[PDB]
């Protein structure tokens, strides 16, 4: 695979965000 | 009345004159005309303006009315803004092709493209192939190579190998690459080139609601973001198949979802200036994702 960012859905995104 | 110009693509200088009506779009197509590019999308004209930034030249609107830094000539460079999901199904024309290697080398050797060691020697190859022809002892004695800028810094400074062991290595490759025509050449730099985590992402200084220094990366796949020491591991992705809308205000961006039973996501950035960069990088590269999947 190539260097691509891991899955999920939108509100998985922002909780993953919101605490880099 | 009138006013002189310079515009540089990757190999070439070109001299025009314009007149205070000249829109963006005039300019642009004289070059493409000029230069015999048809794959026009990609493409756009950058110049520095009053205050010192590098600006892309807007189309629909006046050239003198830009605040385009007053020098004789006025100083433009034609660069691809937007680069295809792949080399090979999408440059066609070899002009495409040879301004495209052309400027993704010069980003490799810049350092501004992330390139480690045995890659960076394999694509030097390439480009020596492309420029060189095919190895020949008789003309290509050692130390042929000493006046060609090859390598990245960043792949200079890391190894205990000298200028002339890096040459070496290079050569070593060079006379693998026997038959291989310019043109093939440079498509085979683009290839490899194209699969390097940082090729074709346009990153930008960007904050969460902590207020957290991180980097957001735009490209011909959508959106990412990136830990702020790390630019070639991708942490979150949008993909542009995903996103509904995007806008900005003063320094929030919110990207509106497709499902619509989803949340928005918001992320700020500093500066208008960069911001309007942003947003219009994102509309291209959504309409060009689009278009692929729509013929």
């Amino acid at each position: 695979s190539s260097k691509r960012a891991p899955q999920m859905d939108w509100s998985k995104k922002n909780e993953l965000f919101s605490n880099l | 009345k009138p006013i002189n110009v310079r515009v540089t693509t990757m190999d070439a200088e070109l001299e025009f004159a314009i007149q205070p009506n000249t829109t963006g779009k005039q300019l642009f197509d004289q070059v493409v005309k000029t230069v015999g590019l048809r794959e026009v999308w990609f493409f756009g004209l950058q110049y520095v303006d009053s205050k010192g930034y590098s600006t892309w030249l807007k189309l629909n609107k006046k050239v003198t009315q830009q605040d385009v830094k007053k020098e004789n000539p006025l100083q433009f460079k034609f660069r691809a803004k937007f680069f295809p999901e792949d080399v090979s199904e999408e440059l066609i024309q070899e002009i495409t092709q040879r301004l495209f290697f052309l400027q993704v080398k010069e980003a490799i050797l810049n350092d501004e493209i992330y390139c480690p060691p045995e890659t960076a020697v394999l694509l030097a190859s390439y480009a020596v192939q492309a420029k060189y022809g095919d190895y020949n002892k008789e003309i290509h004695k050692p130390g042929y190579l000493a006046n060609d800028r090859l390598l990245p810094q960043r792949v200079l400074e890391q190894h205990k190998l000298t200028k002339e062991q890096w040459e070496e290595r290079i050569q070593n490759w060079h006379e693998e690459h026997r038959g291989m025509l310019r043109e093939d050449s440079m498509m085979e730099y683009l290839k490899i080139a194209q699969d390097l985590e940082m090729y074709g992402v346009n990153y930008f200084e960007i904050k969460n609601k902590k207020g957290t220094e991180l980097w957001l990366g735009v490209d011909a796949l959508g959106l990412n973001i990136y830990e702020h020491d790390d630019k070639l591991t991708p942490k979150i992705g949008f993909p542009w198949s995903e996103i509904r809308n995007i806008s900005f205000n003063d320094k929030k961006f919110v990207i509106k979802p497709i499902d619509k039973k989803a949340p928005d996501f918001v992320f700020y950035a500093p500066r208008l200036r960069i911001n309007k960069r942003i947003l219009a990088l994102c509309m291209g590269n959504h309409e060009l994702y689009m278009r692929r999947r729509k013929p």
